[PDB]
């Protein structure tokens, strides 16, 4: 059962940055796709590279993620009065070659 | 009596392979929703491996027991032209199936415009011909049997035909199966989803597991024999013992029992099938 | 007076039987079913077969082949 979970949570007032970081533990053959979600879609990035943002998001925000130690992370910039109420982790991952594609989400965050 | 309880063993192992077959048939037989272009080439192996063993391998096993050739000089032609027939077709078989899934993985959307039931038919013509070509024509064309004595039956003592039986049966068709499934493998570790579908795309990886576990299976029964044979008749001296090398004979032929064995036990569709055509 | 001693698909080692044999031989014994042990050689008489063997004695020069 792959696990991944929230992370760089905390309080501060608006201005400021953050750093949240998920990665994925079990077993897993590869990642495909990871990426938060507010429900909504917020941030996601494909094993690639492909980057993509929600309309919501005026460049404000930037996903980063590692190819090498199964992690992602997202820097936030600028927080807004109401843009915080929940930050889940979605990873869609394989756990062999010759299985089906599955995914999963986190437990939340919030400031 | 060493004699007896061989035989049984053998026997065994025999009738268990002829029920395996005549089941994976029947099971493809029975079903509509089985009945695809994917699934006519299994019931093709299955069919060359029943006429395997319930044609050729009890007069092995009986020639085995006995030590010499018991039938006569017009059976024993007979019975190595059926044996060479039906080996050459089931390896081609499954040639002709790692190309299905290859097409079936690297295309999977136009798979359906490519791979018709026509085509499909006239690869397995195509198969069928070109294992009688490459099986019973060089019997002919290489002194056909040469013993004299009525209780030898020794395909062709000839160093030039084992040459050619044994890349024309076993080394050509062993690169177009290893090509091909290492293409699948490779296409398989790079796409998040094959056709679009996560139902399509598990149904196409649960596929190409069960070939991946019946070439290696194949490569792992036959490759023991076709290592040991040609050598021993390309240099004199590298005789091996006997002991060994009637264990990889009986091991090469244990596939045509074994391989009923894999198709359920990977696949859940071939085990329900198995459960309903049993039943009755 | 001389005979074939192994076949391969390098060629073929004749040899030169000594005096006193004057006929070649090729014993053919079963190891599987379709794949039998050929074991050429001189003799000054036909060796008599054991345990199902097949041996073809013969006058001419190359005669065991």
């Amino acid at each position: 059962q792959v696990q991944l979970q929230e992370s760089g949570g905390g309080l501060v007032q608006a201005g400021e940055s953050l750093r949240l970081s998920c990665a994925a533990s079990g077993t897993i053959f590869r990642l495909y796709d990871m990426g938060w979600y507010r429900r909504e879609l917020v941030a996601s990035i494909t094993s690639g590279g492909s980057t993509k943002y929600g309309d919501s998001v005026k460049g404000r925000f930037t996903i980063s993620r590692d190819n090498a130690k199964n992690t992602v992370y997202l820097q936030m910039s600028s927080l807004k009065p109401e843009d915080t109420a929940v930050y889940y982790c979605n990873a869609e991952y394989r756990t062999g070659i010759w299985e089906e594609l599955l995914d999963g989400w986190g437990q939340g965050t919030q400031v | 009596s060493k004699a007896i309880l061989l035989g049984v063993i053998l026997g065994g192992l025999i009738l268990f392979g002829v029920l395996g077959n005549i089941l994976v048939i029947l099971s493809v037989a029975c079903h509509r929703h089985l009945h695809s272009v994917t699934h006519y080439y299994i019931v093709n192996l299955a069919v060359a491996d029943l006429l395997l063993t319930s044609t050729v391998l009890p007069f092995s096993a009986i020639f085995e027991v006995l030590g010499y050739w018991a039938f006569g000089r017009v059976f024993c032609n007979i019975w190595a032209a059926v044996d060479v027939l039906c080996c050459t077709a089931r390896i081609w078989g499954l040639c002709i199936i790692s190309i299905d899934r290859y097409i079936g993985v690297s295309y999977p959307l136009r798979y359906p415009t490519i791979v018709t039931q026509r085509r499909g038919l006239m690869a397995l013509l195509c198969v069928w011909a070109l294992s009688l070509v490459i099986s019973i024509g060089p019997l002919f064309g290489w002194r056909q049997p040469a013993p004299e004595d009525e209780t030898i039956c020794q395909i062709n003592e000839e160093p030039g035909y084992v040459l050619f039986s044994a890349l024309g049966s076993f080394y050509l068709p062993l690169a177009i199966i290893l090509v091909m499934y290492c293409r699948v493998y490779v296409v398989a570790k790079r796409v998040r989803l094959l056709s679009g579908s996560r139902e399509k795309d598990r149904n196409l990886r649960k596929a190409a597991k069960t070939l991946g576990i019946v070439v290696g299976c194949f490569v792992l029964c036959w490759l023991p024999f076709f290592l040991v044979m040609p050598i021993g008749s390309f240099f004199p001296d590298f005789k091996p013992s006997e002991t060994v090398f009637k264990i990889v004979f009986w091991l090469g032929y244990l596939n045509s029992c074994i391989n009923p064995i894999i198709y359920p036990c990977s696949s859940q569709e071939f085990k329900k099938a198995f459960q309903n055509v049993l039943r009755i | 007076l001389t005979c074939v001693t192994s076949k391969s698909i390098f060629g073929i080692t004749t040899e030169d039987c000594p005096d006193g044999q004057n006929l070649c031989f090729k014993r053919r014994h079963y190891v599987v079913p379709k794949i039998y042990d050929s074991t050429r050689g001189c003799a000054a008489t036909c060796p008599i077969p054991e345990n199902y063997d097949s041996i073809h004695c013969c006058k001419t020069d190359k005669c065991n082949e």
